[PDB]
């Protein structure tokens, strides 16, 4: 997920 | 562990132009400068933030679209499952 890998502040 | 990936060559050129710096990145750095360069490009639709207008921009071309919403972005995966190596 990309949405996630970018989202991990 | 770390997959680092190496851009493609148009691919390098937009995350440097977002303040990348050499050449191998995580996937996660490259989603990063991504999302920076349409900050500082301004691609985004203000009044409709999610929305990217990137035709006639080099990340347009990479992903054989004038427009994208974040919330549909099967074509940046497309566009990066062809662009990131190894
Ligand atoms: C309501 O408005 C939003 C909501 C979500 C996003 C967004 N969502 C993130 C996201 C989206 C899709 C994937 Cl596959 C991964 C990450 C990430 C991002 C990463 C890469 C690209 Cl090419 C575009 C956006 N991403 C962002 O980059 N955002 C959010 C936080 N900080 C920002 O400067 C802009 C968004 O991004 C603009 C750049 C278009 C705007």
């Amino acid at each position: 997920d990309l949405e996630n890998l970018y989202f991990q502040g | 562990q770390i997959n680092q990936v190496r851009p493609k060559l148009p691919l390098l050129k937009i995350l440097h132009a977002a303040g990348a710096q050499g050449e191998m990145f995580t996937v996660k750095e490259v989603m990063h400068y991504l999302g920076q360069y349409i900050m500082v490009k301004q691609l985004y639709d203000q009044q409709e933030q999610h929305m990217v207008y990137c035709g006639g921009d080099l990340l347009g071309e990479l992903l054989g679209r004038q427009s994208f919403s974040v919330k549909d972005p099967s074509p940046l995966y497309d566009m990066l499952r062809k662009n990131l190596v190894t």
